[PDB]
Formats: C-alpha cells, structure tokens, sequence
C-alpha cells in the first residue's frame, strides 16, 4: 500500500514535529492576553501556531495503520496525538475566555462611545436598563468564572487582570447612584478593592 | 513623531523552509510556462488576422425570438 | 446611573510648541497620503462620468 | 533565557471543563460592527481594484460586437437588416 | 504602511476598536491578494 | 427601547447567533473552513520569495540558496526576450505570407 | 468643418430627412468640440515620452478611444 | 541576522509600490481635454 | 414602561451641542453684589464646579474676586483661601503642601501641574482659570478619578524581583555609584499623572496604552541593576500598544513639574524593545 | 444641556489649528506635485502646445 505508506509517513512527520513545538506555542498563548491570544503569532512570528491548529484535527480524526509503525515509534505517535488533543482543548478554552473578554470590551466600548467628546449626536445623561442588565449579567458570569477557576491560581490571576480591567473601567464610567449598588453588588465584594 | 518608513523586508515573512530556501525556482518555472502559453496564444490570435469585406461576410439579421429583423417606416 | 463626564484637555490646554511640532509632521504625512488617495479617487470619478448628450434628448 | 515558569505551568495545567456562556446580543453586535467596518470601508478599496481596470481598459471585457447593414423595402415600407459578427478592436487611434 | 494605516485608524476612531487582530490580519491578507491581482491584471 | 421591540430584537439576534454558530460548526462546513484557513495561511505566509534570513554558515548553505535570485532573474529575462523575438518573427512571417499571397 | 445650423432639406417632401439633418447640424458644433478635445488629448499622450507616453499609448488609452468612437 | 538579497528585496518593494501607484493614480497618463481650449491650432 | 427614544436623544444631543457652543464657558459670579471699583483691586478666579451627586447640578465656572495680598502666591493657596473664606464646599486633594505627594495635580491656568508649587499671574486684569485634569473623569469640582492610573501602575509589577539568591543574607545588593546615578533623576516621580493627562496618546487610548509615568516607572525598574527580570519586563511592556502607541510628543517632559524626562525614558524603552525583538532572533540560533 | 469649556483663541484646537494645519497639510503636495506636475505637462510639449487639427476647422460650409 504505497498510498497508505505515504499517508502514515506524512501524519507521523507532521504530528511529531508539531508535538515538539506545542509546549512553546501554548506558553506563548498563555503569555499573550485575551484580547488577541494569537497576537504574537499574527504579528511577530508564527511559531508553528497555524500548523498546530491545522494538524490537531488531523491527529484527532485521521486513522492510523499500526503495521506501518514501530513499538517506540507508535508510543511516540500516541504521545504526540495526546499532546495535540491537549493543545486543541487549551485553544478552545483560550478562545472561550477571549470571547468573554471581548463581550466585556464591547460593553465598555458602548459606554465609551456614549461619553466620547465627538459624540455630539448620541449624548445620553442616564444609563439605560438594557445596558445596565447586560453589565449585571456579564459581571455575574465573570464572578462565576472566577469561582470556577479556584483550583488554578495563575489562571484566576490572569483572568482577573485581563477581563476585570474593563469591569473596573465600567465601574468608573458611571456615578454611584440609581441602581449602581445592585448592579455592582458582586463586583464590590473583592473585585472593586483589587482595582484601586 | 516617530520615523517608520523603510524599504527593508519584514522578519515575519523572511523565514526559510526546512529543506532550504523558499520554493522560488519551481514557482518561477511555473510562471514562465504560464506566461509562455498566454503570450503564445495572444501572439497567434493577434498576428494572423485579416479583414475581408464582401457580400458573403453579411448574414440576415434576426431578433432574439429568431424571426427576421424588419422595422416598419412608421 | 448618571454617566460621568470630563473636559477634553486640548480644549483647555495652552498651545505648546511640542504639539505643533509633532502634529506638523503628522499632518504632513496625512496630507501626502490623502492627496494621493484623493487624486486616485478623482481620476476614478471623472473617468466614470457619462458622455455629453444632445439637447432635449430622451434615452 | 526568559523566566517563563508560570506561563509553562499554566500551559501544562489548564481546566478542561470550564466554559462561559456568551451574550448572543453582544456577540452579534461586535460581529456586525466588524461587518460594517468591512463592507463600508474595505469594499471601497476592493471595488476600486476590481473596477478601475475595467474602466481604464474596457475593450478587453467585450471581445465580440455586431455590425449592421440596412436596405430599403419600398413596396412594404420596411427596413431589412443584415448583421455581422466582428472582433471588438480599437479604431481611429 | 498598512500597519501604520490600521494603527492610525484604531487609535483615532473609537468604533474601529471592535475589530480583532484576527480581523485586521484577514483584511491584510485580502488587501495583499487584491494588490497582487491588480499588479498582474494591469499588465494583461 | 419598547419591551415588545426588545423581545423582537432579542429573538432576531439569537436567531443570527444560532445561524452563524450552526454554519460555522457544521461538520462539512467546519472541515471546509479549517482546511481553507490552513491553505490561506500557507499561501500568505509561505509564498515564493527571493530574500530570507540566512541562519546557516557558508559551509552549511547550499549553492541554490545563493544563486536562486540570479536563476530567477535569468529565467524571467530570457522568457521576456524570447517572447519579444517570437513576436518579431511572427510579424515577419505574417507579412511575408500575406505579401506572397497577394500584393 | 463648421456646418451651418439651417438645414437645406425640404420639410414638405422629406420631413424625417429634414428633421434628422436639422438635429445633426444643431448638435454638430458641440460634438465636434468634444471630438477635437479627445483627439488633442490622444495625440499629446502619444507625444509623451517613455512611460509618460509612446511606450504605452495605444494599449492603455482605451477609454479615450471608446469615447472618441461614441 | 544576515538577510539574503536584502538589496534585491528593497528594490522589488520599491518597484512594486511605484508600479501600484502608477497604475492607481495614472499620474504619468494625464488628461488634456481641459487644456484643449488653451492650445493653438495648425493647418 | 419605556419606548424607543433614538430620535428624541439625537435631537436633544444636537440642540445641546449647538447651545453649548453658543454659551461656552458658562460663568456664574459668586458674589454679584460687587462694585467694579472694588473689582479693580481684586483678581478674578474662574473655578470649575460640578457635583454629579446632585441631579440638579451641571458643570460651570464660578467667578471669585479675591485680594491676592492675603495669602502666599500659589494656586493651592488661592484655592484654599477661596474654600475657607468664600465657599467651603469646594473639593480638592492636598496632602504635602510642598510638591511631594502630587495629589494637587490640576489644570492650573491651561497647564497641568501641582497647584502647591505653581504661581499664578499677578496681573489683576487677566483672569485665572482653575479646572481639573482634562481627560480624567470628574468626581466633584477639582477631584478626578485616578483609579485607572493606579491599576495601570499596578500592572507593571513595581517591585524588585531577583532570580539569584543573596550570597550571604547579611549584606546589601551591591550597586556602584554609577549604577545609582543611572537611577538618579528617574525615581523622583510622584505619580501626579499630569504628564499622562497631557499626553495625546493617553487621551486617545487610556487603557490599551500605558501612561508615560507608568512606562517611566517600568524603565526605572528595568535599568535598575539589582533586578534580574530585565528581559521579562521588556517583553511584558512590548505587548500590543502598551508602549508602541507613544509618538514622542515630549509634552510629558515639558509638563513634568519635577523636571524629569519621561520622553527620554520612553525613547530608551523603545530602543531596548527594538533591540530585544531583533536579538530574540539573532541570539537564539 | 451639554456645557462645553473651551478656550477658542488659546487652546491647541482653534486659531492655532487654523494657522498650523493649512501650511502643514500642503507641504508635500505643493513641493512634490507642482514640480512633478510641471515636468509631466511640459515633457510632452517639447516643441509647443500645438493641436494638430485632424479635422477641417478652417473650412466653413458656403
Ligand atoms: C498550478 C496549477 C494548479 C493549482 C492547484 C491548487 C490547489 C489548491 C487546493 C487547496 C486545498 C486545501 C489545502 C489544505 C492543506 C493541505 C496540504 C498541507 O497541509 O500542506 C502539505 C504541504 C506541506 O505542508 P506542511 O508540512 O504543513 O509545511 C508547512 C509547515 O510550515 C512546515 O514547513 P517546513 O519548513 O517544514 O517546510 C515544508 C515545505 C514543504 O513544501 C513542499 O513540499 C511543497 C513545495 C512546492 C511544490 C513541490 C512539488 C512540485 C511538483 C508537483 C507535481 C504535482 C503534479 C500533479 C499531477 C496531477 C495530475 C492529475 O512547506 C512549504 O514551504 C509550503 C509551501 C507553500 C506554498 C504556497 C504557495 C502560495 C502562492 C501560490 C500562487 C502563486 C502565484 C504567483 C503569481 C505571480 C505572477 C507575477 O504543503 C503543501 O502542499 C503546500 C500547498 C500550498 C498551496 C495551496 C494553496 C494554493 C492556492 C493557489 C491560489 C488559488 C486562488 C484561486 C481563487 C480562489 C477560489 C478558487
Ligand atoms: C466647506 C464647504 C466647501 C465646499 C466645496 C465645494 C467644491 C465644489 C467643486 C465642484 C467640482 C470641481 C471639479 C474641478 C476639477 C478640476 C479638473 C478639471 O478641470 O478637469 C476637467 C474635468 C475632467 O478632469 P480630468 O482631466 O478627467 O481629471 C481631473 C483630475 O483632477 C485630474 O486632474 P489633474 O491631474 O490635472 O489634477 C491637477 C493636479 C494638481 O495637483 C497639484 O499639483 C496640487 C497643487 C495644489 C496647490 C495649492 C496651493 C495653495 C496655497 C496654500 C498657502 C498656505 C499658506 C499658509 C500660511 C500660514 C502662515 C505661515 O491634481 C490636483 O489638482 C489634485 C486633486 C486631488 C485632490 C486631493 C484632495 C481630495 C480630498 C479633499 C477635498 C477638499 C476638502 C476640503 C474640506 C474643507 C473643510 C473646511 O472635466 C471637466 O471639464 C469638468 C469640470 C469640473 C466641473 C465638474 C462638475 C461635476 C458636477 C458633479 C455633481 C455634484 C456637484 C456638487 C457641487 C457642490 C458644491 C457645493
Ligand atoms: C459621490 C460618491 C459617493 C460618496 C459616498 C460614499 C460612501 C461609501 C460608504 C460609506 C460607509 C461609511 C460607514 C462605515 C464606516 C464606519 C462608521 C462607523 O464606525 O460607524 C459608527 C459611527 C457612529 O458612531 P456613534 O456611536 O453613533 O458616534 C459616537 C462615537 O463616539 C463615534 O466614534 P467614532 O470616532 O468611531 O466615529 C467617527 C465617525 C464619524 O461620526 C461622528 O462622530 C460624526 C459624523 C458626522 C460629522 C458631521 C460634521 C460635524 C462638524 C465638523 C466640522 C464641519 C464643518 C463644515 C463647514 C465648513 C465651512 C468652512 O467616523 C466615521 O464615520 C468613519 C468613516 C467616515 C468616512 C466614510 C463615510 C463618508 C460619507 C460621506 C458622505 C456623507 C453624506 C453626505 C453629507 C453631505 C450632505 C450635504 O459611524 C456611523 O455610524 C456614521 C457613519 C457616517 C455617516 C455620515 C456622516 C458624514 C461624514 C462626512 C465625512 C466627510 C469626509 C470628506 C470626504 C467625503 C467625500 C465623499
Ligand atoms: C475551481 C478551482 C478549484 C481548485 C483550486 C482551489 C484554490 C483555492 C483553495 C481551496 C481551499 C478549500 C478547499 C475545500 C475544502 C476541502 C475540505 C475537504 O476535503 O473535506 C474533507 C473533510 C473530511 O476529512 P476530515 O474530517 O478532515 O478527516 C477525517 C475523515 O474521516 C477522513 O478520514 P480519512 O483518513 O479516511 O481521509 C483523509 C484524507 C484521505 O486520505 C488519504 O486517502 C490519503 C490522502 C493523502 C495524504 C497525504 C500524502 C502526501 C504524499 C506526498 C505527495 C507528494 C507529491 C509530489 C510532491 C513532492 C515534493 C514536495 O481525506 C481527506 O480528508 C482529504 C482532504 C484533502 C486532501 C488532504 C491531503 C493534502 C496533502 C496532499 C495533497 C497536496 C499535495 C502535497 C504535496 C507535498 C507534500 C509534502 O471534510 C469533509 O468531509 C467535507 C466534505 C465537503 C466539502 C467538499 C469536499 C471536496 C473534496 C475534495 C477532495 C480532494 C482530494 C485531493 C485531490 C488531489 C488531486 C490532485
Ligand atoms: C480558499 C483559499 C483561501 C482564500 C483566501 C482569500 C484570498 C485569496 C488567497 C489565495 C492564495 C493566493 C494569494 C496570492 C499570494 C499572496 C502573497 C502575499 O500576500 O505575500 C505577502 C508577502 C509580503 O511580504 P513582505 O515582507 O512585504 O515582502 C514583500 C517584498 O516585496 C519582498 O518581495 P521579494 O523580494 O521576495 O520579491 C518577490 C519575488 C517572488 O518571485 C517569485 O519567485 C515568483 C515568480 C513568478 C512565478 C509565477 C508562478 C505562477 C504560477 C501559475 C500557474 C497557473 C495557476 C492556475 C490556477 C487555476 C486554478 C486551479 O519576486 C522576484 O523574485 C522578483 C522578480 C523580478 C524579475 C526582474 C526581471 C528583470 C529582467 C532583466 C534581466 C537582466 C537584464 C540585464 C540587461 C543588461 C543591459 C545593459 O509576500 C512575500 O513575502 C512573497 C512575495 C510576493 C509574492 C506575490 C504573489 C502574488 C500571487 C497572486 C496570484 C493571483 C492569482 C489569481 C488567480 C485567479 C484565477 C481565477
Ligand atoms: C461630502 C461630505 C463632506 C462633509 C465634510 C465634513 C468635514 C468633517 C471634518 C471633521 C474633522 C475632525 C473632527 C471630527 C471627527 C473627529 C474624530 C476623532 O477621532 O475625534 C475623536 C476625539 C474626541 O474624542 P475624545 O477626545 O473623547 O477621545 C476619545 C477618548 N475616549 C476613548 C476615552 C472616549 O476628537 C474630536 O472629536 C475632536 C473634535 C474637535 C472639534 C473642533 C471643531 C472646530 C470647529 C471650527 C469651526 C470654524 C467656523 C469658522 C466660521 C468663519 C465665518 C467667517
Ligand atoms: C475622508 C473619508 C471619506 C472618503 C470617501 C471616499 C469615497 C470613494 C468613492 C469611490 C467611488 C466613486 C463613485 C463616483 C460616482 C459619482 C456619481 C455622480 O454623482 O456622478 C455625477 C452625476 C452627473 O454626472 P454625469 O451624468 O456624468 O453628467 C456630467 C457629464 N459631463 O450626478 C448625478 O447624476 C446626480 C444624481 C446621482 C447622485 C445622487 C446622490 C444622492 C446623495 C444622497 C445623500 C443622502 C444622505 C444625506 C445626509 C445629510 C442630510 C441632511
Ligand atoms: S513623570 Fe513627572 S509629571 Fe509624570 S507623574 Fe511623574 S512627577 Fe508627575
Ligand atoms: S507626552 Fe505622550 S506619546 Fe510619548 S514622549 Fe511624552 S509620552
Ligand atoms: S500639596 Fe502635595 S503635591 Fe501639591
Ligand atoms: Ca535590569
């Protein structure tokens, strides 16, 4: 089976080569923030990030032919496949956190455009119920994420430092009247004190 | 202000392939073949032409419906 | 909640030489780019104009 | 070497069951802001690139044209047309 | 050049802040493809 | 806004989000998007090039990596000049052919 | 040619022909000015030098030729 | 650190920019229909 | 019950903008019962006043006529005289009185600076305008919200981190007088945020771009010889537009009342970041 | 009611802008285009701005 031989050789080469780099790629992703976790790969240097993203699906899906594999070779291929699956799960988690961060940043941008000096056409003195409820629900979800990340102190610290920055900016963007205490009840417990 | 203009290439796109330099000669050969084909067709169409104007060069006109085209003197 | 407000600094800051010096270069580059793009757009626009028609002509 | 110990630890150990529900309204708002800044800004450039060659080199988009010859039909007050297919080419440089 | 243009638009326009670096990169790729197509076609 | 319009807007945005998510995460569509993304990455970041960072010693750099620019320039120049000469030859051939055919 | 605007055709016997001639003469001056302008532009662009001119005169000034024909 | 054919890359980028601007703006290929009224005539 | 109000909001915004342009710099006299002959001997201070807590209050200048021969010649002294004698409801931050704490940073007659160590035009004809920092949210009168500035300062990890244990634990981290003069003229920042509030880039991107003061603190902690996270700090500050947004206006250095050079510090930071980016490729090979 | 505080004659955005922007935006445009535009226009007219009349302009119908 020449076609099978070529397929297995390609799969082995790509999977092992990218498994040897998954550690560095994940480290860079963790180092970068949640606004654009792939910012370093997009701007400075793509350290096999796109290659990992592409070949993770192939490792997960494409079949294997053990008769074309050795003993140590098969064990190494299995280890690389597990590493690629872990990379895929890590990327999914990072994408979810990044999208939540961008939700909060969308709320913050909506607030900012309201107070922008150039906003001579949509200047609103009083915050409206729709955005108030959005802020309340977003803060509730952020608190739930912080609680769920109790077993990973580094992840919790990064999530705070990154996401809660815009929550603190939203807190600062409005006066402390109206429904403000109820809206920021959960935030004021810990998060408000941190951003002071 | 900060000066930023420069003709130097960006290091993001200066990487080489594992086996050596980027695939330049192969793509140049492909482009040369494509240009040869395109220019050969263009030259063949362009140079071997003449305009013959005689009765046999004219055919009866017809509408989009297929009927002969005739316009009344209204 | 009454949204907070601020007074834009450039509306209440005395004119300074640093602002002028930096924004002069910025506006020079902006003018160059805008002039090039506007020339391109003008060439596109005028070339898109229709041909002159007869007097009191329909269609 | 950079001291990336904490980042390496984070990469090695991450949760595998944590997820956050996303506000559909806000996600749609951001996506349509991106769509707005795509169409209404980049479409100008894209359409310029696509069409300006078609405006400054129209003869290459219409290869074949038609020509007509007419003869009178007195007894019926009609006009007879003979068509001809020609290759669209420059004329009167 | 493209990077500078995107940076100016992002720093001056509040609404442009919505676009991600991924979206900026997609616009960059589309612009490069369109420029290459323009250069090739103009000589055809 | 009015609460009825709020209901309508929430339904519309939820429908848009569901449609986008379904189209992006559908099996065949997901595979297509994934392969197209990797292909676009390859095309954009690994296009043919003449200048690259040389991280190898002159003893460990191939002669192809040193003469690729010259080979490409020679190929392109030869193609252009040969096409020009072929155009001239075709012009002469057509002129002679039609002249000998008549007048 | 500066053709006169008064048609010399008999309207009583050739109405359509007279009307066509009258309209043609009426618009001839304007269309001749436009044609002269286009021809002048073409010839000056041809007189241009290198990339500013002769090197790419016939093939890139296609809209001008189309306008001239129209 | 060394970049192969860096001068060639610089010249290629400059040529690409020049060609793109040339075709986009048609700076060299101007229009003189506006100048026609302000020109003399022969013959 | 509520309904769509886009049209009403748009019309109100446009009308209010036009009316504000017509009636810009709205001024209210603190004591309208003043004769011009008396006003001849008193200088005019237009103090910005605004109380968002009160729903009925709006921003406005208040004109106070005071005798400059009753207090020392400083902006803070004049403000405190106005507060104590005329209207004790005025709000302003003040801790040191000698230009050390940096709490009194306000827009003193068109220039951001500390009010305690800034004199005012002695001429009685030209009025003196006192307003808070420009692009900082106004809480009350001359008090702004520096919480964002404090968080940005927190984000730089302003503490000495060392990867090498001290050899004996009974000594002090060695540092030569040259390595101390390296920090001289750079650690004197009092975090008054005037340079950041005057920086144009900080106006446009308060969050994504760190202030000149915070970047100067980062530069100080980087050039410090005792710390060993030099490359780590450089990489952290090289993210997105935390430093890249700076355009070298120099207004930070021009306005810095302490005489520091945050512009030069930012230029050095940019040079070091560029060198780091180049040598991340050059070295590892 | 939007109240705006703004020094029209002394703030950086105002009369200083009117004095600064027009002379800086047109720096490259003038100095570059005017010589370049003159060169492009004049290189065609080495001999003169003569319109070679391909049509009989001097001929008028009797
Ligand atoms: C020509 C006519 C026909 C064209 C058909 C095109 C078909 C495309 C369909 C795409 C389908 C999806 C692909 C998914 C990916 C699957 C493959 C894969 O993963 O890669 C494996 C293999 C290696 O990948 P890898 O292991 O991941 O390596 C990358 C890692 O970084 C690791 O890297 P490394 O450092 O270890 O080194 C590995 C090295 C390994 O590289 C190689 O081994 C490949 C080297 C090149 C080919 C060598 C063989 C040559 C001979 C082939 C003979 C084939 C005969 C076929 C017979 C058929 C008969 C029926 O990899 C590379 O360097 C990759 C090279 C990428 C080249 C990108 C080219 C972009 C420019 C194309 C346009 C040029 C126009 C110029 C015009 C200018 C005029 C002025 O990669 C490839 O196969 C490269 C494919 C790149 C081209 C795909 C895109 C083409 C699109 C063209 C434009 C069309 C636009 C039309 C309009 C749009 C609507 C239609
Ligand atoms: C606030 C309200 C203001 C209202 C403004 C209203 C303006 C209405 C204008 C109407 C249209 C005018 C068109 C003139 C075209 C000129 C060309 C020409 O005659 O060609 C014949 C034209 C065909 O042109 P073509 O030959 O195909 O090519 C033309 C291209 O321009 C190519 O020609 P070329 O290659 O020979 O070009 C010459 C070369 C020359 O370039 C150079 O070398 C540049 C030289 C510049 C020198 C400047 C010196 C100034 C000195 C400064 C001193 C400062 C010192 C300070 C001291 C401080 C103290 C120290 O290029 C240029 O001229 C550059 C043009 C590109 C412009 C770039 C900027 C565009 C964006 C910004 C626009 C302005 C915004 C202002 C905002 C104000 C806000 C407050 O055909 C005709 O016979 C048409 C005649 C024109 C009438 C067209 C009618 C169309 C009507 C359409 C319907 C809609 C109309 C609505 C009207 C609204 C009115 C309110
Ligand atoms: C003839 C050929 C055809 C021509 C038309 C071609 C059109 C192609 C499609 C255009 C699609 C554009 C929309 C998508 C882009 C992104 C927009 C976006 O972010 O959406 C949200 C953003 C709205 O955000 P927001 O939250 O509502 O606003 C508060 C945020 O703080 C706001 O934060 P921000 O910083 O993000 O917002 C800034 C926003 C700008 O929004 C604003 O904040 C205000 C906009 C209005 C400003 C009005 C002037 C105010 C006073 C200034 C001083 C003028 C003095 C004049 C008198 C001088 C006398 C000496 O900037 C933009 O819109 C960026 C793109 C602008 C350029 C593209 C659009 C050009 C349209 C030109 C035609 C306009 C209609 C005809 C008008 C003339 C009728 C006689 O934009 C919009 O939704 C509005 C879009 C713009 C509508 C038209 C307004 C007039 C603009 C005139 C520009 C003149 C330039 C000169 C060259 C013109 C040559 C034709
Ligand atoms: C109008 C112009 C159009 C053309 C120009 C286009 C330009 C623009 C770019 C277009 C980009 C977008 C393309 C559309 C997206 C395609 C998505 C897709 O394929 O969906 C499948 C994907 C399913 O696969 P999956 O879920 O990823 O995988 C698990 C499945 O269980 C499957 O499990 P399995 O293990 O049984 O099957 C795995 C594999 C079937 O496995 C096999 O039987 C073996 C396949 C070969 C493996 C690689 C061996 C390479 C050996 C070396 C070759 C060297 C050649 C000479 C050069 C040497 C020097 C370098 O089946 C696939 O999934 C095939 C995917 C496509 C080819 C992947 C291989 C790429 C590398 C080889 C080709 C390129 C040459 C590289 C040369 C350099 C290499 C270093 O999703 C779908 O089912 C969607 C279906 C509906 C969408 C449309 C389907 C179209 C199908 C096209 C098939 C084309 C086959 C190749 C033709 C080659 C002719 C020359
Ligand atoms: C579904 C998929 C996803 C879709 C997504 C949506 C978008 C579409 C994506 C599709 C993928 C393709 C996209 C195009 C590639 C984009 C590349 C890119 O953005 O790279 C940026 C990235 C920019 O990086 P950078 O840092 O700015 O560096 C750029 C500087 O320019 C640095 O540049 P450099 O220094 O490296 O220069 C480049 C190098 C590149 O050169 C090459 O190696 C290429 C050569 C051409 C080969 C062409 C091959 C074409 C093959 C076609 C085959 C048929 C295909 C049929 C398809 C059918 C469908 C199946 O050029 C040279 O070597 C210069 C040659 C100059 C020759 C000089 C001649 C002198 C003659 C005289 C001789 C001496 C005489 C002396 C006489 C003495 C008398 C006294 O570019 C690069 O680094 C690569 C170089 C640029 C390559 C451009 C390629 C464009 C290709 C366009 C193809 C369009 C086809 C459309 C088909 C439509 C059909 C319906
Ligand atoms: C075909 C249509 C043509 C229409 C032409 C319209 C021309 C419009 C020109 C606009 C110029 C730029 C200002 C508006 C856009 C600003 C966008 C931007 O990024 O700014 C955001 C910023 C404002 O936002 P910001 O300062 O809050 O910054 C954002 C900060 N965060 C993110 C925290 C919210 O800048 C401005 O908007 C500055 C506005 C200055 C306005 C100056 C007005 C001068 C008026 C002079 C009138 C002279 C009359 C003379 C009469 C003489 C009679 C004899
Ligand atoms: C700086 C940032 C912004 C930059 C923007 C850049 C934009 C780039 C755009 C690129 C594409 C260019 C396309 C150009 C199309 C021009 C069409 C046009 O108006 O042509 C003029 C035309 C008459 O021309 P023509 O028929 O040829 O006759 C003369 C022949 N010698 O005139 C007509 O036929 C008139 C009728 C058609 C035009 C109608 C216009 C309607 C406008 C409605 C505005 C609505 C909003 C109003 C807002 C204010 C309300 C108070
Ligand atoms: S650098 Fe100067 S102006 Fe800026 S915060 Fe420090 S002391 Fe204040
Ligand atoms: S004020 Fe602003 S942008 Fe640069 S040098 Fe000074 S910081
Ligand atoms: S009183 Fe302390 S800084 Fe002014
Ligand atoms: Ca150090």
């Amino acid at each position: 089976s020449l076609v099978s031989l070529f397929k297995n050789t390609f799969l082995k080469s790509r999977v092992i080569g990218l498994s040897f780099q998954a550690q560095r790629v994940m480290a860079q992703m963790a180092k970068t923030d949640f606004e654009n976790p792939d910012e370093h790969f997009l701007l400075n240097d793509a350290m096999k990030y796109n290659e990992l993203v592409f070949y993770g699906r192939l490792a997960e899906n494409w079949s294997i032919n053990p008769e074309l594999f050795g003993k140590a070779e098969l064990a190494k291929y299995n280890e690389a496949k597990q590493t690629l699956i872990d990379f895929n799960q890590y990327h999914a988690l990072v994408q979810n956190l990044h999208e939540f961060y961008w939700e909060l940043k969308t709320i913050y941008l909506e607030l900012s455009r309201g107070v922008a000096t150039s906003n001579f056409h949509n200047k609103r003195e009083v915050t409206h119920s729709i955005i108030e409820s959005d802020i309340k629900n977003s803060i509730h979800k952020y608190i739930q994420l912080i609680d769920d990340l109790k077993d990973y102190p580094e992840w919790q610290h990064k999530v705070r430092e990154e996401i809660g920055y815009y929550a603190h900016m939203i807190y600062t963007s409005v006066n402390h009247d109206g429904n403000f205490p109820e809206i920021f009840k959960e935030f004021n417990k810990v998060d408000s004190l941190y951003y002071f | 202000a900060r000066l930023w203009w420069t003709l130097d290439p960006s290091k993001y796109y200066l990487k080489q392939i594992s086996s050596g330099g980027r695939n330049e000669i192969l793509f140049t050969v492909l482009g040369v073949t494509a240009a040869y084909w395109y220019f050969g067709n263009k030259r063949c169409e362009h140079y071997w032409r003449r305009q013959i104007d005689n009765c046999q060069s004219w055919s009866r006109a017809q509408n989009i419906n297929g009927n002969n085209l005739t316009v009344k003197q209204y | 909640m009454r949204t907070k407000l601020y007074n834009a600094a450039y509306f209440l800051l005395n004119n300074n030489e640093s602002f002028g010096h930096s924004f002069g270069i910025r506006l020079k580059i902006v003018g160059l780019n805008t002039w090039i793009v506007g020339y391109a757009v003008s060439r596109y626009y005028f070339s898109s104009l229709r041909v002159k028609a007869a007097q009191d002509e329909r269609f | 070497m950079l001291d990336d110990t904490k980042y390496i630890q984070m990469a090695q150990k991450f949760p595998r069951n944590v997820s956050v529900q996303l506000n559909k309204k806000l996600f749609v708002t951001r996506t349509w802001f991106r769509n707005y800044y795509f169409v209404g800004v980049f479409g100008i450039f894209a359409y310029f690139i696509y069409n300006q060659p078609k405006i400054f080199a129209p003869f290459s988009g219409y290869p074949t044209t038609v020509a007509y010859k007419a003869q009178p039909d007195f007894l019926n007050d009609q006009v007879i047309f003979y068509s001809q297919q020609r290759q669209n080419t420059l004329k009167n440089f | 050049m493209f990077k500078e243009l995107i940076h100016i638009f992002r720093t001056y326009y509040i609404t442009f802040r919505y676009l991600k670096k991924s979206n900026i990169n997609f616009l960059k790729n589309l612009s490069y493809t369109l420029i290459a197509y323009y250069l090739i076609i103009n000589f055809q | 806004m009015n609460h009825s319009c709020q209901k309508v807007f929430e339904g519309f945005v939820s429908a848009l989000y569901d449609t986008s998510y379904f189209f992006r995460n559908f099996g065949p569509f997901k595979a297509t998007i994934h392969y197209a993304t990797y292909a676009n990455y390859l095309a954009q970041n690994w296009a043919p090039r003449v200048s690259y960072i040389e991280t190898s010693t002159p003893a460990y750099t191939l002669a192809k990596n040193k003469y690729a620019v010259y080979i490409v320039y020679g190929l392109i120049g030869g193609a252009l000049i040969h096409n020009y000469m072929l155009d001239n030859k075709a012009a002469q051939k057509s002129q002679q052919y039609y002249l000998k055919h008549r007048d | 040619v500066r053709l006169n605007l008064k048609s010399n055709v008999d309207q009583n016997e050739y109405p359509f022909l007279a009307k066509w001639d009258k309209d043609m003469r009426q618009n001839y001056e304007e269309y001749q000015n436009r044609i002269d302008a286009t021809t002048y532009h073409l010839q000056r662009s041809q007189r241009g030098i290198a990339v500013f001119g002769e090197w790419m005169y016939p093939r890139y000034f296609q809209k001008d030729i189309l306008e001239l024909e129209v | 650190l060394p970049i192969r054919n860096i001068q060639f890359a610089r010249y290629h980028y400059l040529a690409a920019v020049t060609v793109f601007t040339y075709f986009a703006t048609r700076c060299c290929l101007l229009d003189y229909k506006k100048y026609y009224p302000l020109a003399s005539v022969k013959k | 019950a509520e309904s769509n109000d886009a049209t009403s909001i748009c019309l109100e915004s446009i009308s209010g903008t036009i009316k504000g342009l017509q009636k810009a710099n709205y001024v209210v006299e603190h004591n309208p019962n003043l004769t011009s002959e008396e006003k001849k001997h008193l200088k005019q201070f237009l103090v910005y006043r605004y109380n968002p807590a009160d729903p009925h209050d709006q921003p406005k200048y208040v004109s106070y006529w005071c005798d400059i021969k009753k207090f020392p010649p400083m902006f803070l002294d004049a403000i405190l005289y106005i507060k104590n004698e005329l209207d004790p409801t005025l709000s302003i931050r003040r801790s040191c009185r000698e230009g050390i704490c940096g709490s009194c940073a306000v827009n003193c007659d068109g220039l951001h600076t500390l009010a305690c160590i800034s004199g005012f035009n002695r001429d009685l004809s030209k009025p003196t305008i006192i307003t808070p920092l420009g692009h900082m949210f106004i809480l009350k009168d001359l008090v702004v919200d520096m919480t964002n500035f404090y968080a940005q300062y927190k984000m730089i990890e302003p503490y000495l981190k060392r990867k090498t244990p001290k050899p004996d634990a009974n000594k002090e981290y060695p540092q030569s007088p040259e390595q101390r003069a390296l920090l001289d003229g750079l650690y004197e920042c009092v975090l008054c945020a005037a340079c950041s509030t005057s920086c144009p880039s900080y106006w446009w991107h308060p969050d994504r771009y760190l202030g000149p003061a915070i970047l100067q603190q980062a530069y100080r902690w980087i050039v410090d010889s005792r710390d060993e996270y030099t490359q780590e700090r450089i990489e952290r500050i090289a993210e997105d537009v935390r430093l890249d947004d700076c355009q070298q206006i120099g207004m930070c250095s021009f306005t810095c009342p302490k005489g520091l050079n945050p512009q030069l510090s930012l230029k050095n930071l940019m040079d070091m970041v560029k060198d780091f980016r180049q040598k991340r490729i050059e070295q590892e090979v | 009611m939007r109240r705006i505080f703004w020094n029209f004659k002394t703030a950086f955005v105002g009369l200083p802008m009117f004095s600064l922007a027009p002379k800086n935006i047109l720096v490259y445009p003038i100095v570059v285009g005017v010589p370049l535009y003159t060169f492009i226009v004049l290189q065609n007219s080495v001999r003169g701005f003569a319109y070679f009349d391909e049509y009989d302009s001097d001929v008028k119908e009797n």
